[PDB]
């Protein structure tokens, strides 16, 4: 299935499978609390998890995996996928994290929560890095589905099929850069720069997960968080 | 079993 | 201006291979909880001294301020130890070659609570490099990338050195006969493994600076300072 | 006030 698509067909499938930008329950009057900001982030992420689950089903090659493998990949990478989406939404807003169209937070809002400002800065630095790189939406959807298939492929044959899909997404990335007028050296460099960022997204997820457990979470977030603890 | 397995198989 | 950018690809490879740290030996002597903790702690404590002198010989690293050098090493030191362990264990499937006189498998990681999970992840990485037929020239490029990349966001000079190492890796794969498609495919495969190596380091660091594991063993002051960096 | 400073300078 996924190995039969072309690069443009790959981009077309990923772009159409994009989840929507959900809104928050933020009341600008209601005073800021680290319980309210937590609840606000928690209610948003829990609703985003429903769209992410149905998004993963539309990722090429994901349905071919067993139900057990689909569970494992989403359990390991759900925060990574949420973060890179947040980072991508916040590109045009320097110094601000766009959790929702009605919820823009900067550094000091992250101070309202203990130990979250350091992760805010890493998210801001990642968003700034995408801004300087002029990251395209076709490249973002490629990176986000790479995270889905890669973040749990060594934590489980069936893993061999995933690597063939991963190579297919790499062909798709090179196809986009070559179409952007980049030279062969520029294509390889930009490809490397993009995948090195996933190492940082992994670092932010592991640190955020470490703060997440040792917890007002939802029943879905608890079952996702339990997979890391 | 899990809520995650629930939504994935629907 | 930095000298590392004026180097060629083969000059980059040559300098990286020449800076390689030696393969150290463990103490000579079944392992319990504390004995395996003491053996691995003593080995990693001695490797760190060779790693610091190895880092100074990574092209472009010396051009950093002394603070930037300290910060990169504090962030990536366990990642660098793991990719070395994973590299040494390539020829020994199912076994981790910590030292030439210290080969461990899964069951030996069982006498330390929580260490089996990361042994399994390390064994999977080593078997992954083995099935990819990872060459030494590729290994020294990945390890230096880990040194420069892992602490780059917590500036412009590091990224053009990372670009330089990327040119080197592609130059190695083209020299090996890989086609254009196989080149960027293999490049992506090696760089995605770095994400897993980062993951193992985070999960492994989490046990290290836990107050429980912190009080079982005489951790060296150097190992404590490297540990406190992940406050 | 840090061992890493000394080893990086020696
Ligand atoms: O790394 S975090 O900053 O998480 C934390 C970091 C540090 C302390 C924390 C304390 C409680 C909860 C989360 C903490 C994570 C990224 C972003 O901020 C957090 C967070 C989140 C917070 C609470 C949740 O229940 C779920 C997600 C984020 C988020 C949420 C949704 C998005 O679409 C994007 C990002
Ligand atoms: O990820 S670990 O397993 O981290 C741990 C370190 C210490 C205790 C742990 C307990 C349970 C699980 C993990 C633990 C780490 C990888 C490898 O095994 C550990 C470990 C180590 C142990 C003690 C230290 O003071 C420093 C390093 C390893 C190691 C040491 C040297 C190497 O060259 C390569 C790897």
């Amino acid at each position: 299935l996924a190995l039969s698509l072309t690069a443009d067909q790959m981009v077309s499938a990923l772009l159409d499978a994009e989840p929507p930008i959900l809104y928050s329950e933020y009341d600008p009057t209601r005073p800021f609390s680290e319980a309210s900001m937590m609840g606000l982030l928690t209610n948003l992420a829990d609703r985003e998890l429903v769209h992410m689950i149905n998004w993963a089903k539309r990722v090429p090659g994901f349905v071919d995996l067993t139900l057990h493998d689909q569970v494992h990949l989403l359990e390991c990478a759900w925060l990574e996928i949420l973060m890179i989406g947040l980072v991508w939404r916040s590109m045009e807003h320097p110094g601000k994290l766009l959790f929702a169209p009605n919820l823009l937070l900067d550094r000091n809002q992250g101070k309202c929560v203990e130990g979250m400002v350091e992760i805010f800065d890493m998210l801001l630095a990642t968003s700034s890095r995408f801004r300087m790189m002029n990251l395209q939406g076709e490249e973002f959807v490629c990176l986000k589905s790479i995270i889905l298939l890669n973040s749990g492929v060594y934590t489980f044959e069936e893993k061999d099929h995933i690597h063939r899909v991963l190579d297919k997404i790499t062909d798709t990335l090179i196809h986009l850069m070559a179409k952007a007028g980049l030279t062969l050296q520029q294509q390889h460099q930009r490809l490397a720069q993009l995948l090195l960022i996933l190492s940082h997204i992994r670092h932010m997820s592991n640190k955020g997960m470490e703060h997440l457990y040792s917890m007002p979470l939802s029943d879905l977030l608890l079952e996702m968080l339990d997979a890391h603890r | 079993h899990k809520i995650l397995h629930r939504l994935l198989q629907d």
